[PDB]
């Protein structure tokens, strides 16, 4: 039963983000959106699992432990949230509250991540098919059809094929893959990991190039948040930024202000993330990430 | 354009 004290939780926060002083803003990720449509996925799980059988089997089901304790533990975490904050929560670029819209973030990933697991309520993360061949042979070999591995045992695998230099890399890869923030990387979220950093190949160097030492790189953002931070930088056109896009999961957003000062974003499509940078930087559009003046020369990933 | 627009370069 533990699924309805997660539905009390999530409501809680719920009711608890609908207090209009917060003026939030309809634009995902919209927590008053993500977490409904949460409970209601949830719904759609149960009535699925019909019977006390089909219950007891998914009770049983690893990642779905794992799930709804995060889900219990996140919306918990929530509720600490604006119990500590009280005040500091209505405004508007507190601590607290960009704490809540990474929680937000979270919420959204992780909604995602169980419409991808259970496709229509049923369970087929044995099934999820890794989007690139290189990355899906390294899951198979070490996983098989595991859903989701605990971070140490995906590190030590991936260690193996791809060495981590230190600790502090280690640190800084678990965040940017653990999307979901449980200590555990799921089939999906490395599917993620995966599409963003590619080629397979060379993917540790490819996220050192791209996101460890690159400035431009910005983890858990949102579109508003990009937007309000390039604002600072709106004279000076070829300013951008990029991050994971919240809506296209395995896609980058980059924010860019032009020269007539709007901030405009955009996703790669075919284009990989470095070529896209390039081209960028060679035609004037990205030109100073973040706003600086050092921009890293990416041709190397060529 | 919407929220996501085209790449500025083609
Ligand atoms: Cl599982
Ligand atoms: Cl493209
Ligand atoms: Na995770």
């Amino acid at each position: 039963r533990t699924v309805e004290k997660t539905w009390k939780l999530m409501d809680k926060v719920v009711r608890l983000c609908q207090n209009p002083k917060l003026q939030l803003k309809n634009s995902p990720p919209y927590i008053l959106d993500i977490l409904p449509d949460t409970y209601q996925h949830l719904r759609l799980i149960l009535s699925k699992y019909d019977d006390n059988q089909k219950l007891a089997q998914l009770s049983e089901n690893e990642y779905f432990k794992i799930y709804i304790d995060s889900l219990m533990k996140k919306s918990k975490r929530a509720i600490r949230l604006f119990k500590e904050g009280k005040e500091r929560m209505y405004e508007e670029q507190s601590q607290d509250r960009r704490n809540l819209t990474k929680l937000s973030l979270i919420f959204s990933h992780m909604l995602a991540e169980i419409k991808a697991i259970f496709p229509n309520g049923q369970f087929q993360g044995d099934n999820f098919r890794i989007t690139k061949a290189d990355a899906a042979e390294f899951w198979r070999k070490f996983f098989g059809d595991k859903t989701i591995v605990p971070w140490k045992v995906f590190r030590q695998c991936l260690h193996e094929v791809h060495q981590i230099s230190s600790g502090l890399e280690a640190m800084a890869l678990k965040s940017t893959i653990d999307l979901t923030c449980n200590d555990y990387i799921s089939v999906f979220e490395f599917d993620i990991f995966t599409r963003l950093f590619q080629p397979w190949g060379s993917i540790l160097r490819n996220w050192n190039f791209l996101a460890v030492t690159h400035p431009g790189y910005m983890a858990f953002l949102t579109y508003d948040e990009v937007k309000a931070r390039l604002q600072k930088y709106s004279t000076k056109p070829g300013s951008y930024i990029f991050r994971l896009s919240c809506t296209r999961l395995g896609q980058w957003a980059i924010g860019y202000v032009t020269g007539d000062g709007n901030i405009l974003q955009t996703i790669p499509h075919n284009k990989p993330l470095f070529q896209a940078l390039i081209d960028g930087s060679r035609e004037g559009f990205y030109l100073y990430p973040d706003g600086r003046s050092y921009n890293p020369d990416l041709t190397g990933l060529a | 354009l919407q929220r996501y627009s085209s790449d500025p370069t083609g």
